[PDB]
This record gives structure tokens, sequence and C-alpha cells, in this order.
């Protein structure tokens, strides 16, 4: 995996989330977690494994926050 | 890039993201609790009082989807928010304001025009129409200040200028 691509996709996920484009934010969050999952699979260095797993946890936190915001927004009945 | 560099670049923004999204969700929950009463204007007023503009934007993106939920009174709250959004650096904020403005003009301009054209209970619908007109005139002045020269959001302001040329 390209680490530059992972960094870029985190930035885009966050930007869409900050701007209230939650649908696109979720695409990028789930997409970059898949990329980090594939990268972690290749990691043998135990120090790098621990550190990237921690990044994976933090991105999961943000992705879950967006999902829960979307659930609340969907609860606004018209 | 090296692993350490990539991870540093990613982690640098996490704390802010967590805090911003936590606060936004808290504020949306407050607004949602008023929304479920069915009092749409009070829900929007609560969002305005909280003063989290991202929450005003999220709420307008919802209400912009159903014009039938808009009462004349709601325009007196939304019009000032439109003026604020039209001055945003974010194209999506401007677009949300433009969408709300087009909805208001299509739904309420005929009524406003009729009320203001009447000869000298009813003084409350007249009062609301007079306020909406001054607020619309304020936005008209802003759009005219921004459309004589193509700006950051030139396309949106060209369209608004033509739409409000009445």
């Amino acid at each position: 995996m390209s680490l530059q691509m992972i960094v870029e996709n985190v930035k885009l996920a966050r930007e869409y989330a900050l701007l209230g484009n939650y649908d696109s934010a979720m695409v990028y969050y789930q997409g970059v977690l898949d990329q980090m999952n594939k990268y972690l699979y290749s990691v043998k260095d135990t120090h790098l494994r621990q550190k990237w797993q921690q990044v994976w946890q933090e991105i999961n936190v943000e992705a879950k926050q967006v999902k829960d915001i979307m659930k609340t927004l969907e609860s606004f009945k018209l | 890039l090296v692993d350490e560099d990539a991870m540093s670049q990613i982690r640098k923004g996490h704390d802010t993201m967590f805090v911003v999204l936590t606060s936004r969700h808290k504020n949306l929950d407050t607004v949602r609790a008023v929304w479920t009463t069915g009092d749409i204007k009070t829900s929007v007023d609560s969002a305005v009082a909280i003063n989290d503009l991202s929450v005003v934007v999220d709420l307008l993106n919802i209400v912009n989807q159903k014009a039938s939920l808009w009462k004349l009174d709601l325009c007196t709250t939304v019009l000032p928010q439109i003026e604020k959004l039209l001055q945003s650096k974010y194209e999506s904020y401007v677009q949300t304001g433009c969408t709300s403005l087009k909805l208001i003009l299509q739904r309420f301009l005929p009524l406003i025009t009729d009320i203001l054209a009447a000869p000298p209970s009813r003084e409350e619908r007249l009062h609301k129409c007079r306020l909406c007109f001054k607020q619309l005139k304020s936005i008209s002045g802003l759009v005219k200040s921004k459309s004589g020269l193509s700006g950051r959001h030139g396309s949106a302001f060209r369209e608004l200028h033509l739409l409000m040329a009445s």
C-alpha cells in the first residue's frame, strides 16, 4: 500500500466530515481503514505493528462518530 | 514517505476531530430534542442560539428538503442565517444558503408581495412580511456587492443576482 495514499484518504475523510458531507466521509473512512488493514497485514516489525494498530483504533473512533451523527440526522423526521 | 512520518501526519489531527465531532453531535442532540416537538422555528432558533454554525448548516440541509415544513415566521430566523452563510469561505456553506434562499423566494415571495401591497390578527402576518422584506433587501445588497466582480463563489452569486433582480 502507498502510505501517501493513506494519509491523503484520512485527510479527505476528515474534510468531508468537518463540512457535513457525511456520506462521502464514510466512504473515505471505511476505504482508508481497509487500506490500513491491508498494510498492517504486511507489517512484521513489532514496533510498527503496535503503532499502526493504534492509528487504526483512532480512525475507527472517528468513523464511528460520523456513523452515529448520521444516525441522529436520519432521526429528523420530515 | 516513511512510516513514522505518515503516522505523525495522520495522528496530528485526531484529537481535534474527536472533540469537534463530539461537540457537534451533542449540539445536534439538543436541536433534535426540540425538533421532535414539531416546532420547527424553535428548533432552528435553538441551533442559532448554540452558535455552532456547522449545526445550523446540517439542520438547514435537512429542512431544505421539505418546503411544506416552513412557516412565514421561520423565514425571519433563516434569512439572517442565509446572509451569514453567503459570506462563508466554504462553497458548501454558500450552497446551503443559496438553497434556503431559493426555497424562501419560491414559497413566500408572492405572499409577502400581496401583504405589502394591501391598503392600510392581521397586523401580525403584515409585521412578519415587513421583516422578511427588509431581510431580503439586506441579502440583495450583499449579493449585489459580490456579483459586480466575479469572486471566490462567482457562479453562485451570479445566479443569486439574477434570481433577486426583482
